[PDB]
């Protein structure tokens, strides 16, 4: 019978499990956080190596049942590095249906990313992916270059370094275009993406309207405040509204 | 230290 193996993020892989009882076969699938959208196909040990974007109908007996979408949307496990992406321009197909990139709202923010949909709280929006770097890298070079920089864990820094901060460059992910609140009402959190592997992503703290601006504490330390001006700057301006 | 969420 069938097998379900959830992520703690709630993403999760499908399948029968083969004789030595791995994720391996043709007709595995990854089932993204909102238990509808998939990718479907060939999966060897719970990498995917030929997923096919579906949606998730419905489950007889625990066993999930697909409909493929038309196209050849095919997609695979594509772990960045110096390499970003083999697709650069190939959207993450469930962050497409969740945001899109903006102008911002904030005063000389730039540009920014927005919800397409009305949804609950807990709900993962967006992806940050990235090249994967070392914190003495990313702690020996000038502000100017650590925009995009996130921290993933002790070893790992995860960039989008120029030109990928733009989307007619890079829009495989969108994490990186969520602007910075003191007040947010999303956070990062720990996500293990079928194409991107690790990563981060970005999920509402709250329940979210269509078209509002996503915003998440970008967490530079406050006293070692170590951080580019115009975060200082807004730093000092939101704990004077506060003390 | 110079990168988000530490
Ligand atoms: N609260 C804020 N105030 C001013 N600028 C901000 C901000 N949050 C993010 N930014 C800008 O966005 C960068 C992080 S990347 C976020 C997307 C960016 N607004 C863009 O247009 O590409 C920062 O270096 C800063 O220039």
């Amino acid at each position: 019978g069938v097998c379900w193996i959830y992520y703690p993020d709630g993403g999760s892989l499908v399948g029968e499990v083969n004789e030595d009882g791995e994720m391996t076969g043709e007709k595995i699938a990854y089932v993204y956080p909102d238990e509808r959208t998939a990718l479907y196909g060939k999966f060897i040990d719970g990498e995917m190596i030929e997923g096919k974007l579906a949606t998730l109908m419905s489950t007889e007996e625990g066993r999930p049942h697909f409909e493929l979408m038309p196209g050849n949307s095919v997609y695979h496990f594509d772990k960045s590095t110096s390499c970003i992406s083999t697709n650069a321009l190939l959207p993450d197909p469930y962050e497409s249906e969740r945001v899109y990139v903006a102008e911002s709202l904030i005063s000389s923010a730039g540009e920014g990313l927005f919800s397409k949909v009305a949804v609950g709280p807990n709900t993962v929006m967006s992806f940050y992916n990235g090249v994967r770097i070392t914190h003495q890298e990313v702690d020996s070079r000038d502000w100017a270059l650590n925009g995009n920089t996130l921290s993933l864990d002790e070893e790992t820094v995860i960039d989008v370094p120029e030109p990928y901060n733009h989307v007619s460059k890079y829009c495989a992910s969108l994490g990186h275009k969520a602007n910075h609140s003191f007040t947010p009402n999303c956070i990062y959190d720990m996500f293990v993406h079928p194409r991107f592997g690790p990563i981060k992503c970005i999920r509402t703290l709250r329940a979210v309207e269509a078209d509002e601006e996503l915003t998440v504490a970008f967490g530079y330390d406050h006293s070692p405040p170590e951080a580019p001006e115009w975060y200082q700057v807004e730093l000092k301006a939101f704990q004077a509204t506060q003390q | 230290s110079k990168s988000k969420d530490r």
